[PDB]
């Protein structure tokens, strides 16, 4: 007699990382908003990280990244065109710059989001890492106004917490978008405002460099009667309360007895 | 519909092209499936009066005599050669479209004979070919060319969709095309009248089937064959012609959508009866069949004292007896509207569809009788010479049709255009539409003739037309869904993902048709199916499938006699039919497996299909599990039930020898699950930063238990710190007692907060060793590092 | 934006000829070949999981699923519905009687025919480039008005092809949708709202995008042709 309840040959069966799941869930959602997923290079130039994004040298808003440099001979960064891109090397800080790569070698309108690793010098512990993700957005078009903004934001919040879900902005400083602000959402089953991330409408000055850039290597400028707005959030952040993940320093800690428990999530 | 252009060229003169007209037409909402060119007409046929038709003796042979310039002459065997008319000779020499050969003087019994006289098919101007073309003995000088008289013609074949009876007529096509700025012809009903008595009276007694009726007279009828002009746009709009009274009623009809019939006077008797057969009431249509007419057929009949006989079936076709042939005088016009329905279900029931009865059904014009009358009645005093009475026989009164309100506000909201107000009402009154009011809101009256304008929506439609779909400019609609809409997907997606990670494992999708064969429930052992078609494809095709693995199986066989595969792992989702309409999944996995190509040594069959169904639920996360159990269909020694979170969801097994024989199949193994399957959501449990503790152990166990039942015994014995529970060791002969198999265990043991003292372990191994002995198991071994 | 809702194969003649302005004896009727259905204890249920009573039937077009959405969720929304439908006909290499078919539906307040011409311009974008335009002319279905059949312009195949149908919701659809709301005790939503619908058959794509000569292929299940699009992701 044959017994169908013996175990059959092991073939293995894979899984997905907790950071790709809720990447992927969270692009879907900006997808079905008409927004296109780009990604950009990890090692960038002090240019495109922090000079077209309204951030100078010796600025209090320097502060807010612990930009970690690099050194490195015979190493090829090239820009938005292909071209040979000079500056100061460093791990990308946020995933902003992309967002100025985008706006130089396309033309409006536009909707986007950009998922991304980045990097911070930090002391890692339960809820800090060096290493992390994040994922920023922008529309850029004529007549975008910031009703927009803060109706993609609630279009979020209902996507991640359900139609009982409510967002609520505040005022907040980044030298990249004026007005500015900070948004959180209304987790009604944690019965508590969660703080996500920031956003504003992009800074005159942000627009003016994509231009002298383009112009720079011979593109007509484009940005010149547009208005447009960008949020970024962290990743980790959502999935750790999303899949009640403890400490953020297990997503980078490879060990198979926590990646598998995220087998059945898709 | 075939549209002949210089016909149509008759009310819009303006026209630009076919190919123009072509384009026109297309944008009015009538898409033309060919455009055909047809009158090619060579010089060699020429116009020849007959003088006198002699028989030739012995034969069936004619020698006509024919005035083509020259006197020649013609044996033909045409049933209707007779001196006194105009046939189309086809002097020698000429190569003809028709019989495709040449033509050349003969001698045919005796007389030679100079060419040949033509049939509508030799001519190539129609597919008739029993008998002469019949022309008006003057129609042209004896001699002078056909081409000249019978130039071609450019043919559209349009697609006129039911919403636009009116298009069934060249006057309603030319009425649209005059709403773009075309001019239009109307023609004119020349008609010289005079007053008496109708010889005979009307009787409607079904006014729910013919509500508006009408008769005309018209006597003094010298019956010809008609003038070439009719005969060329007749044959172009696919008609062969008759003489010269039935033509009218055939032009008329193409006209305007208004089928009529004349009745010959002498077969009428006392008046003219619509109403409905009687039972096993007889009548000989045209066609020449004898039918019998069913109690529900409107018929049109004649009277005389106290006989009621069929003249014809209503609006579909005439009795063959009535009908105008050469000595009639005087005849009787029908011209009526009846209802749709009923033509509908006697023209199906006795299998008929002509010109009348197809236009029937779309609907008439509800008004459009009396014109008809004249215009027909005007003709055929022009053609026959006929003298018409002035009064007409009329029943049935139709109300005009009723004012729709329009706002030229809404009509740009919902197009989401911006043509002016003043723009748009003349739109509207160049269609025929009478506007009343002022604005903003108007009262706007359709034509009779539009059966299809009843609401504002239609309206709007016929400013989007005559302005053009072109104009009608791009934009993206945004808002914020109504929150019952929100996750509305979840479902949809959750069974795509299925698909993909199925397909991800190694599966090849299948697609099968729905229906099934009645046999095979028998042939497999189901029970019957539960709906079956009325009006299948066929047989074996009678049914809708109960189950999808049949269907999966005969793929696998038809697969194997046109190519051999060596191996296949298939797998279906689809719908279900019984009791309720339900989703499956299905796969089945055959031939020699998994291993290394150049070795012998081989995974396959039933423990294989069972390793990627355990894959399969890993993936998915969930808890699988298979008890044995019997099925019909199954294998009874490799027979299971799928047990997912819990929960009996379908089976998986071998497929029964038996079937498998009578389907000269090889082995296969199979299974099959109703989706959608349980959701279990994420507790995420924290690992411990703490050493787990192994141990070893075996169960002695009587052949004949389960696995699965010592599985579940040590695993719910073994505490709450079991971690990990596997087999890796299946051993059933000496020296163990025999009837009796062993099971080999590796366990693991792990304290989340803290590492386990060995009395933990020792302690908690026992537990397991005294419950696995009072189930009446042995331990074969335990406490191996 | 649109989101993919499924509905059942086997349907009655309430929602699939009768709520969509296609009634008995009638011309339109004649555009479908029906295959009837017979069965007894067979459970058909409709929108709210009520017994629906009707004549079964195999459905004909996917549009019935667009009826059984409205009755149960309220304005607005867009949708998007993919199914198998059936069809009596002789199957040939371009004629099968079982086939799959994908309609849209956008119903709000203000939703116009332009929106209508932007969403089937985005459909021809996607498909075959910005190189790409689509084409509209006026025909007939006895569910929408205007209504109108959609050709797009294949820049690589140099021709215009035939795609499907679409219009503006009809009035008499959106009334037979609150009337039955009504019957099964739920408030009317569609009085002041308009809408666009557009239908599509999928195999005509798939055919000439990945180059399929045989329709009867499909559901022909054989394992050398079915092999051939494993590589398309
Ligand atoms: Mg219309």
């Amino acid at each position: 007699r044959v017994d169908v309840s013996l175990p059959g040959a092991s073939l293995f069966s894979g899984g997905l990382h907790p950071i790709t799941l809720m990447e992927r869930e969270l692009v879907e959602i900006f997808r079905a908003l008409g927004y296109q997923a780009v990604e950009g290079p990890e090692v960038e130039s002090e240019f495109f990280n922090f000079d077209a994004l309204n951030i100078p040298e010796h600025h209090p808003a320097r502060d807010m990244w612990d930009t970690f440099w690099l050194t490195g001979e015979g190493f090829r960064l090239e820009g938005p065109l292909g071209e040979e891109v000079e500056g100061r090397l460093l791990l990308r800080t946020h995933t902003s710059p992309m967002q100025v790569r985008y706006m130089v070698a396309h033309t409006p309108p536009f909707r986007i989001v950009v998922p991304g690793r980045v990097f911070r010098f930090e002391q890692t512990d339960a809820t800090h890492e060096a290493v992390f993700h994040q994922l920023e957005g922008l529309v850029v078009g004529e007549g975008i106004a910031m009703a927009h903004l803060k109706g993609a934001i609630y279009e979020l919040a209902q996507a991640l917490f359900g139609p009982d879900s409510k967002v609520r902005f505040q005022p907040v400083y980044f030298p990249f978008v004026e007005p500015g602000a900070q948004f959180a959402v209304w987790w009604p089953e944690g019965g508590k405002w969660l703080e996500l991330g920031g956003a504003g409408m992009v800074h005159p000055k942000v627009f003016q460099a994509v231009d002298a850039y383009r112009e720079r290597l011979g593109l007509p400028p484009a940005y010149r009667g547009v208005t447009g707005f960008a949020f970024g959030l962290g990743v980790e952040r959502l999935a750790m309360l999303r899949y009640g993940i403890p400490d953020i320093r297990y997503f980078f800690g490879g060990r198979l007895k926590f990646l598998e428990q995220f087998k059945g999530v898709l | 519909m075939r549209v002949p252009f210089s016909w149509l060229k008759a009310y819009v003169p303006e026209l630009e092209s076919p190919e123009v007209l072509e384009e026109r037409l297309a944008g009015l909402g009538f898409e033309t499936d060919r455009i055909e060119r047809v009158f090619p007409i060579p010089r060699g046929v020429v116009f020849a009066r007959v003088l006198e038709a002699h028989p030739i003796p012995g034969t069936r042979l004619k020698r006509l005599v024919l005035d083509a310039g020259r006197t020649v002459e013609v044996v033909s065997g045409a049933e209707n050669a007779r001196k006194g008319i105009g046939v189309a000779l086809a002097l020698p020499g000429t190569e003809l479209p028709g019989l495709g050969q040449k033509v050349g003087e003969r001698v045919i019994q005796g007389v030679r004979s100079f060419g040949m006289a033509l049939s509508p098919r030799e001519l190539g101007v129609g597919e008739y070919g029993g008998g002469l073309l019949e022309f008006p003995e003057d129609a042209l000088p004896p001699g002078t060319p056909l081409s000249e008289a019978w130039p071609e013609e450019v043919v559209l074949d349009l697609e006129v969709t039911p919403n636009r009876p009116d298009a069934l007529g060249l006057l309603g096509l030319a009425r649209d095309l005059h709403a773009l700025g075309y001019a239009l012809v109307e023609p004119e009903a020349a008609l010289k009248a005079e007053a008496l008595p109708l010889p005979f009276a009307l009787k409607v007694e079904d006014p729910e089937g013919a509500p508006h009726f009408t008769l005309g007279y018209a006597f003094g009828l010298r019956v010809a064959p008609s003038p070439l002009w009719m005969q060329r746009a007749l044959f172009a709009a696919g008609m062969r012609p008759i003489n010269n009274v039935v033509d009218v009623t055939n032009y008329v009809m193409l006209e305007r959508a208004q089928p009529m019939h004349a009745f010959d006077l002498r077969f009428v008797g006392e008046g003219i009866a619509v109403r409905r057969a009687r039972e096993g009431e007889r009548l000989k249509t045209l066609d020449g069949v004898e039918r019998t007419l069913h109690p529900e057929d409107l018929v049109i009949a004649g009277w005389r004292g106290e006989e009621s006989f069929p003249l014809g079936l209503a609006g579909v076709m005439g009795g063959a007896e009535s009908e105008v042939r050469e000595d009639t005088e005087a005849i009787a016009l029908e011209v009526a509207c009846f209802d749709p329905v009923s033509i509908r279900k006697t023209a199906r029931r006795h299998g008929l569809r002509t010109e009348a009865s197809h236009r029937f059904e779309r609907g008439v014009d509800p008004l459009g009788q009396v014109p008809a009358q004249r215009r027909a009645l005007s003709l055929l005093q022009a053609l026959a010479g006929a003298r018409v009475a002035e009064a007409l026989l009329e029943a049935g009164s139709p109300k005009p049709p009723e004012a729709i309100p329009f706002r030229p506000e809404y009509a740009n909201r919902l197009l989401g255009t911006s043509y002016p107000e003043a723009e748009q009402i003349a739109i509207l009154k160049r269609l025929g539409c009478r506007v009343e009011g002022e604005g903003p809101t108007y009262r706007v009256t359709p034509p009779s003739h539009r059966l299809d304008l009843r609401l504002e929506e239609d309206l709007v439609e016929e400013v989007a037309r005559i302005q053009g779909y072109e104009t009608i400019p791009l934009a993206l609609p945004a808002f914020f869904p109504a929150p019952d809409n929100r996750g509305v997907e979840a479902p949809y997606r959750k069974e795509q993902r299925l698909r993909e990670v199925l397909s991800g494992l190694g599966f090849q999708e299948v697609y099968t048709y729905s229906f099934m064969d009645p046999e095979d429930a028998r042939r497999f052992r189901l029970d019957p199916p539960r709906l079956l078609l009325l009006n299948p494809l066929a047989p074996e095709k009678a049914a809708l499938r109960t189950h999808l693995f049949p269907g999966l199986v005969r793929v696998l066989k038809e697969n194997l006699d046109l190519d051999r595969p060596e191996r296949a792992l298939l797998f279906e989702v689809g719908r279900v039919f019984r009791e309720r309409e339900e989703t499956h999944l299905a796969g089945l996995l055959f031939g020699e497996g998994v291993g290394l190509p150049w070795a012998k040594e081989r995974l396959s069959g039933y423990f294989l299909l069972k390793g990627y169904l355990e894959a399969l639920f890993a993936r998915l996360g969930l808890a699988f599990r298979v008890e044995a159990q019997a099925f019909p269909f199954l294998h009874p020694g490799v027979s299971g039930r799928v047990l997912v979170e819990g929960e009996e969801v379908g089976f998986l097994g071998a497929l029964h020898p038996e079937i498998a024989q009578e389907l000269e199949l090889p082995p296969v193994h199979l299974f099959e699950l109703r989706l959608p399957l349980p959701d279990k959501p994420l507790a995420f449990q924290d690992p411990s930063r703490h050493p787990a503790a192994f141990r070893d152990l075996a169960v002695v166990v009587p052949a004949p238990t389960p696995y699965g039942e010592v599985e579940a015994l040590v695993r719910e014995a073994a505490g709450p710190y079991l971690e990990s529970l596997a087999l890796f060791d299946l051993y059933q002969g000496p020296p163990l007692p025999e009837g009796h198999k062993s099971l080999a265990f590796h366990l693991r043991f792990r304290h989340p907060k803290r590492t386990l003292r060995d009395e933990e372990v020792e302690e908690a191994v026992s537990r397991v060793a005294e419950a696995l002995r009072a189930r009446g198991f042995g331990l074969r071994g335990l406490d191996t590092p």
